């Protein structure tokens, strides 16, 4: 396909879950969730090279995670 | 954090002390005094907590004999299997499932007990089976006597590698305490490595076997005409004869519509009113759903990396 | 002192210094070590090499001056000469034995001691000079150079000669295996159109019959490679 | 092999082990010489 | 020392410069500072087998694409080109029959044969010297062994002596590894590149060139031979 | 010491002097010294009746190249009592009486090395006593030649000869059996068979030892 519309979907779905997956919208190695719902440690110290504690892990995590809700969409949409 | 962490050499391989009776726990080693002895012996035999004190000592022992029962169980799957391939009456039974009996014990004549074996079906005397490997073995897409011997040996093989896996992780080489208290890892494994990976690798049996061929029985052919199992994969032009929507590949699986799969993966409960059983087109899509929700749900401890929870 | 030695960079094996004749230190296999061993595979690295320079000269003098008779045969009794033919190869082979066995059993006992005999039996007057192991030639020298003179020298370039004829010689059986051809026939080849007349080609052919006989259903021929 | 028969000289393995010649030897008397009612032959 | 290559914070504290071709990439921390062993999983083994792979790979690799490449010149003739996995090694996807004997008479000298090599050296893994000591026709003078269990060196092992100054010794090594790891991923392919295709890898070195911007995977599926 | 599977060394407790002794107890059998010496005289019995069954397979093959009518050594037995003229049963149960003589007498010589030639069997004293070796007797008539009398250091090196060379015969007479199940043929028929077309009558071509 390359373009149809679940490909307007799927890389604005997992490449926006790590989008700003590089700042402050969702867990990452670095920062973890609380119970409070906080949002905030990021004490991590894994090496990678990157600008700010932006870990190659975030990259499979989030990514990973952004198909879910790609292809729940997809799907979502499809069936409908 | 996780991490191996294993001992090396930790006990000695050797009939040292089997010639001691009671061993292990420092009561029995003074021999019997009475008869008691004997009778204390074996209900202090597998009390862990009698023998020893540290969990490094009591959980070698429990988990290296959980590879006793497995390796049990292996024998006794592969027993079954065996008594499937030559003295069940099974390809009988495969070719006329709706009269004949499942059989596979058959009684050697002596002491007169050879009226134990039943007149029952495909010119065969035995007893009856309840166990019901025979109505498995036909879900399982197994025709011929030659995968019933191919199980015993694999069955019987890898049995003996349980064993030696007992072997090796108590006497050999042992993990340590902090091995065993990794439980975010190990419900991290069982749950994706066991249960996710388990079910696809069955779904994945299902799909290139079972569905094949308990299409080809029920429309009507016998074993004899059908393919051995190996063509089934390595034949498309075959399986898609069966189910057409093998000719469109793995595309629709990568083009994200998995409607075109309605074929082979349905959603239909009820039974299938010729076999009684369930639809087995489904049962793949069963497995499958629920490997895809193991996976998922084996993600949710951290280890090393800092992503999951903790307990 | 290094002479020159195989390749470039190496080490010469510690048993290996160039006291023996063609010494280049070039003993990879590591096979040859405890002289004990040296002393034997010296005298068949020798052997051979006098068997195979003999062997060059024998083959390009059959072709060259017999044009018949494809040299790789000439066993069986149909390429023979006229005053023999007729004598009953079994009979001929009954005579070589005797003869070979008496030499060889009396070289090689003269291996196993050393200095032991040298001497003539029979007239037991008389001797071969000292060697080390395998330099005779009181009489098998007679013209009595490579004596006062240089005298290693010599045995260097009977070693350079000799491996190259062993190389030569191989050459020849499996040339004559695969093309057909006789040395310098299958040299002529090569020289009229080289391209075509390469090894590129007549590979995977041994071209050889598997019987052979003479006087029965004998002789079976193996070849080398399984080229069919 | 010390320590090997020491263990076969157990009591639950002769037990095991001298049953079983004579269940077998009790079985395969009666494969040949089959029914014994009475002590008649 | 240019790590990358994931380096972590553990990764990194036992393993920095050393292993040849140590690139800290170490994410399950396998190898590791001595905390279990006499196991599979330890610095002794996993770094002998990852050589070992590597040198197979080394003769897989360029034992697959040579017959494939010296037939499609036209220079060895074409029934000695079978695809490699054709060779009659794999029956169920074809056999060859070129051979002056059957696949099993050879299987027979091989396993023979090809045992000697092996179960010969682990002996000196678990011996570090041993083998050059029993008599082996007088080979064993030169198949002694040096050094670890990784690098031979003897007189026939290495016959050039190559990597003399330890200067170099280090960076030749480095130089193997890195081609070894290239070679397993090559070879990892074919296996994977043969299934989907199912046409040979120098065949498909020619498709992704004649058509790169679709032969390719994301078009072949529809394919998938077996 | 030249063991097997170089680079091991031997199980400690076998170092010792016994001839042919390689250090090869992979499952620790002789690990009961008063037992080891029973499975020494055990390997020299076998090594003595394989050298014999050997050459007495081969030569009758041998000798069918030639005609002269022999069978090969599976069913010998038949071709025997096929032409008979003395029934089985005295056949087997002289067997058991003349041989379970020698053997019983064998042994009580391995249990009590003194007895057996103290006297009083037909004299023949000193032919009987044994040269005090497990599966060595020595004597007049087991020993006609006199030889094992002569030079110890002669002597030793043939007590390895034997065994070496009993252990290879049987280890080939493991051949002739399993060679025979197969091939269904005699051992100098196969000896033929594989040196006139090698290479479709190997192993793998016999359809048994390679089931498909
Ligand atoms: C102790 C070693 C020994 C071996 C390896 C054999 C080998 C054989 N014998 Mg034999 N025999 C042996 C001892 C003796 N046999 C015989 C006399 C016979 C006879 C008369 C026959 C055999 C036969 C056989 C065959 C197997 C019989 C059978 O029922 O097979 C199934 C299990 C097999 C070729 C039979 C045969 O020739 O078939 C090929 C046969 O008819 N043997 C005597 C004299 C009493 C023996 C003394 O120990
Ligand atoms: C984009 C919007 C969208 C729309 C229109 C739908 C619509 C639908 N979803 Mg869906 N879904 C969505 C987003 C959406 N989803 C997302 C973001 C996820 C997360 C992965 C899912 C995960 C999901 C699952 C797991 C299932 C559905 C199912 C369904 C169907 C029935 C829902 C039900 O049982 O009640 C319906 C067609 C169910 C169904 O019937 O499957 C077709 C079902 O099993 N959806
Ligand atoms: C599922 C069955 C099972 C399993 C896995 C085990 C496993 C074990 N038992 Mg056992 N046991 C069982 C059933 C089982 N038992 C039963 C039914 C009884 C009768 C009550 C016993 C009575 C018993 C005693 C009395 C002892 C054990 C001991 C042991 C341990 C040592 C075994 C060993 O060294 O063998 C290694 C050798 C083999 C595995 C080969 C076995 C081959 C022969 C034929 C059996 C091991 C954990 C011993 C111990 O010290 O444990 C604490 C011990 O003293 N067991
Ligand atoms: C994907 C990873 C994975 C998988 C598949 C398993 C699988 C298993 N584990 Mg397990 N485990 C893991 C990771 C994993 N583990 C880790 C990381 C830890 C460390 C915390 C543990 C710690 C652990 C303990 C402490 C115990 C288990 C047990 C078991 C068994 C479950 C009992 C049962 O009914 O088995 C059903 C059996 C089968 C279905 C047969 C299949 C068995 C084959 C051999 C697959 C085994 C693969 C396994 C990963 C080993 C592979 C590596 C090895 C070959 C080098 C099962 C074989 C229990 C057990 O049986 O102990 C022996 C147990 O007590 N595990
Ligand atoms: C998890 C286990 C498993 C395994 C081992 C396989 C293995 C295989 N599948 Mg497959 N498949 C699976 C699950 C599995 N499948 C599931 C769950 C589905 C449903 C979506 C499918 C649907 C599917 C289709 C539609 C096709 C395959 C095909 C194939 C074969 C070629 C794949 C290939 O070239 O991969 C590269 C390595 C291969 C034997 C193809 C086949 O049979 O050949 C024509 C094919 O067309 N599979
Ligand atoms: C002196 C050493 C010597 C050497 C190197 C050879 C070498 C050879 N001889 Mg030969 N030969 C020799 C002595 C030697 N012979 C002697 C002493 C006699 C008796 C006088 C013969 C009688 C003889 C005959 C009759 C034949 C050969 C043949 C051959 C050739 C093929 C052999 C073969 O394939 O056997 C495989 C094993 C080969 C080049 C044969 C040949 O060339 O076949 C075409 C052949 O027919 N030779
Ligand atoms: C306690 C009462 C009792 C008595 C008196 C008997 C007596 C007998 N039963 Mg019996 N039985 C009993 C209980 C009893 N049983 C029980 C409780 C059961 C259920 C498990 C059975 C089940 C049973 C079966 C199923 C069979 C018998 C048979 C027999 C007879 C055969 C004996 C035999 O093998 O020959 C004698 C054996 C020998 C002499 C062998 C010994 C040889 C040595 C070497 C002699 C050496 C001398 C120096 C015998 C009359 C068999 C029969 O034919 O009965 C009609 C038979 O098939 N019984
Ligand atoms: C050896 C090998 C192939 C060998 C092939 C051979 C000999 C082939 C021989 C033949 O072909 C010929 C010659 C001729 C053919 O006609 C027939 C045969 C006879 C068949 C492949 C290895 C292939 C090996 C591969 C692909 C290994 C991949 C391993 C990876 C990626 C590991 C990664 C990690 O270990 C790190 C890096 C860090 C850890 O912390 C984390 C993880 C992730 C675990
Ligand atoms: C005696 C023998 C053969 C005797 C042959 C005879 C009498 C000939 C008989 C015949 O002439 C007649 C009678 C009639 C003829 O018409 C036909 C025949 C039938 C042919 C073979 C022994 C054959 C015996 C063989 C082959 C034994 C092999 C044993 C091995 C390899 C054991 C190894 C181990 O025991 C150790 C060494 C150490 C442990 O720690 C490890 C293990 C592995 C347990
Ligand atoms: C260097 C080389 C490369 C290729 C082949 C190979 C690898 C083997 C290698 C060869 C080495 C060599 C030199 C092998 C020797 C071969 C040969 C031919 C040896 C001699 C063979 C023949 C011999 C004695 C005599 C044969 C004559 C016989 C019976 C009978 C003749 C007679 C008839 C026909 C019947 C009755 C009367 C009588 C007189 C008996
Ligand atoms: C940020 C930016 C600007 C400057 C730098 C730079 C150019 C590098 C750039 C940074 C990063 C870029 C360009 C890309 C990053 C990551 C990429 C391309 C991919 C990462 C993850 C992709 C993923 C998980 C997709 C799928 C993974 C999984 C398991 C899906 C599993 C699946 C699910 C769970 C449903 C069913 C089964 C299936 C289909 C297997």
């Amino acid at each position: 396909f390359i373009g149809s519309t679940p490909n307007l979907i799927m890389v604005a779905s997992t490449g926006l879950c790590l989008a700003a997956g590089r700042f402050g919208l969702a867990p990452t190695v670095n920062k973890f969730a609380t119970s409070g719902l906080n949002l905030v440690d990021k004490p991590l110290g894994l090496k990678t090279g990157d600008p700010a504690g932006f870990t190659a892990v975030d990259v499979l995590a989030l990514g990973s995670f952004g198909h879910m809700i790609g292809i729940g969409i997809v799907l979502g949409l499809k069936a409908t | 954090k996780v991490k191996v962490i294993v001992d090396r050499n930790t006990t000695d391989t050797s009939f040292e002390k089997w010639a001691k009776p009671g061993h292990f726990s420092r009561t029995l080693a003074k021999g019997p005094t009475t008869t008691t002895w004997i009778w204390n012996l074996h209900a202090d035999a597998h009390d862990f907590d009698s023998h020893t004190s540290d969990l490094e000592d009591i959980s070698r022992k429990v988990f290296s004999a959980h590879f006793g029962q497995l390796g049990i169980i292996l024998i006794w799957l592969s027993g079954m299997y065996f008594h499937g391939a030559r003295f069940s009456n099974y390809e009988a039974w495969l070719s006329d499932p709706t009269h004949i009996k499942p059989s596979a014990q058959v009684v050697w004549p002596i002491v007169g007990q050879e009226i134990l074996n039943g007149d029952v079906g495909g010119g065969f005397q035995g007893i009856q089976i309840t166990s019901g490997f025979f109505q498995l073995w036909r879900a399982s897409g197994i025709t011929s006597e030659l995968e019933l011997y191919s199980t015993a040996l694999g069955g019987l093989l890898l049995a003996s590698a349980m064993f030696f896996a007992g072997w090796f992780h108590y006497h050999k080489a042992a993990p340590k305490l902090e091995w065993f208290q990794n439980v975010e890892s190990m419900m991290n494994h069982h749950l994706a490595g066991l249960l996710g990976l388990g079910s696809l690798g069955w779904a994945g049996h299902q799909i290139h076997l079972s569905i094949p061929i308990n299409k080809l029985l029920d429309a009507g052919v016998d074993p004899k005409e059908i393919p051995l199992p190996h063509e089934f994969l390595l034949n498309r032009e075959l399986m898609a004869g069966l189910y057409p929507s093998f000719s469109a590949g793995l595309k629709p699986f990568f083009t994200l519509n998995w409607s075109e799969y309605s074929d082979f993966l349905t959603f239909k409960g009820g039974l299938n009113p010729i076999n009684g059983g369930l639809w087995l087109t489904d049962i793949a899509h069963h497995h499958l759903a629920i490997a895809v929700l193991f996976i998922i749900a084996g993600h949710m401890y951290r280890t090393n990396w800092g992503i999951g929870h903790s307990m | 002192a290094d002479r020159k030695l195989w390749a470039p960079g190496v080490a010469a094996p510690s048993y290996l210094d160039g006291s023996l004749a063609g010494d280049y230190g070039w003993d990879p296999m590591g096979l040859s070590s405890d002289p004990k061993a040296l002393a034997w595979y010296r005298q068949a690295e020798l052997v051979h090499s006098r068997w195979a320079m003999m062997g060059v000269v024998g083959i390009l003098g059959q072709e060259i001056l017999n044009p018949d008779v494809f040299w790789y045969e000439a066993g069986l009794p149909k390429n023979l000469p006229e005053q023999v033919s007729g004598l009953n190869l079994g009979g001929i082979l009954a005579f070589e034995f005797c003869m070979m066995h008496y030499v060889e059993v009396r070289r090689w006992q003269d291996y196993k001691n050393f200095g032991s005999v040298n001497e003539d039996p029979v007239f037991k007057g008389n001797s071969v000079p000292n060697e080390v192991m395998g330099y005779p030639g009181g009489i098998f020298d007679p013209f009595g150079f490579a004596k006062g003179k240089d005298i290693e020298d010599l045995k260097t370039k009977e070693i350079k000669n000799g491996r190259l004829a062993m190389v030569a010689w191989t050459g020849f059986a499996l040339q004559a295996q695969a093309t057909g051809k006789g040395p310098i026939a299958c040299w002529k080849d090569h020289l009229a159109d080289p391209f075509v007349s390469n090894i590129t080609a007549n590979i995977g052919t041994c071209v050889i019959p598997d019987s052979v006989d003479v006087g029965g259903v004998n002789i079976p021929l193996y070849c080398l490679w399984p080229g069919q | 092999m010390q320590n090997l028969k020491i263990y076969l000289s157990t009591a639950p393995v002769i037990a095991f082990i001298w049953l079983s010649l004579l269940s077998s030897l009790i079985i395969e008397v009666n494969r040949f010489f089959p029914d014994p009612l009475i002590f008649a032959f | 020392k240019d790590t990358l290559f994931f380096a972590d914070e553990n990764s990194l504290t036992y393993l920095d410069g050393t292993l040849p071709g140590d690139y800290g990439f170490d994410p399950f921390g396998l190898l590791e500072p001595g905390n279990g062993d006499v196991g599979f999983i330890n610095p002794s083994w996993l770094r002998y087998s990852e050589v070992i792979h590597g040198r197979f790979a080394m003769l897989g690799a360029a034992g697959c694409i040579t017959p494939e490449i010296l037939s499609s010149l036209g220079v060895i003739p074409e029934s000695t080109g079978i695809v490699w996995y054709r060779n009659g090694v794999i029956p169920p996807a074809g056999s060859s029959d070129v051979y002056w004997v059957d696949p099993y008479t050879l299987f027979f000298v091989e396993v023979v044969a090809m045992q000697f090599a092996e179960l010969r050296r682990l002996q000196d893994y678990r011996n570090p010297g041993s083998m050059g000591k029993q008599y082996f026709l007088g080979l064993e003078g030169v198949l002694g062994g040096s050094g670890d269990p990784s690098y031979p060196g003897g007189a026939f092992f290495n016959m050039f002596n190559l990597g003399k100054t330890e200067e170099s010794m280090k960076v030749m090594k480095t130089r193997e590894i890195k081609n070894g790891r290239l070679a397993m991923m090559a070879m990892f392919g074919f296996g994977a590149q043969a299934i989907l295709t199912g046409k040979g890898p120098y065949q498909n070195l020619l498709d992704h060139l004649s058509d790169p911007f679709n032969n390719n995977i994301l078009t072949n599926w529809t394919s998938v031979y077996g | 010491r030249p063991v097997w599977y170089p680079g091991n060394s031997p199980p400690e407790w076998l170092d010792g002097s016994l001839p042919g002794d390689y250090g090869y107890d992979p499952l620790g059998l002789a690990s009961d010294p008063e037992m080891l010496k029973w499975w020494v005289q055990a390997e020299l019995v076998h090594g003595r009746w394989a050298m014999l069954g050997t050459v007495g397979m081969i030569v009758p093959g041998v000798a069918a190249r030639a005609g002269g009518d022999f069978p090969q050594w599976y069913d010998a037995g038949k071709v025997y009592i096929e032409n008979s003229s003395i029934p089985f049963g005295a056949l087997l149960m002289t067997q058991v009486l003349m041989m379970g003589w020698s053997e019983m007498m064998r042994y009580y010589e391995f249990v009590s090395p003194g007895s057996q030639g103290t006297g009083s069997f037909m004299g023949f004293t000193e032919a009987f006593a044994g040269t005090g070796e497990n599966g060595y007797p020595g004597g007049r008539f087991f020993d006609p030649f006199g030889l094992a009398k002569g030079d110890p250091a002669k002597l030793q090196e043939y007590k390895v000869k034997e065994i070496k060379n009993g252990r290879l015969a049987m280890f080939s007479c493991l051949g002739y059996y399993a060679q025979y199940a197969a091939t269904g043929k005699g051992p100098v028929d196969n000896w033929f068979d594989h040196i006139a077309d090698p290479f479709h009558n190997t192993c793998a071509t016999n359809g048994v030892s390679v089931p498909f």
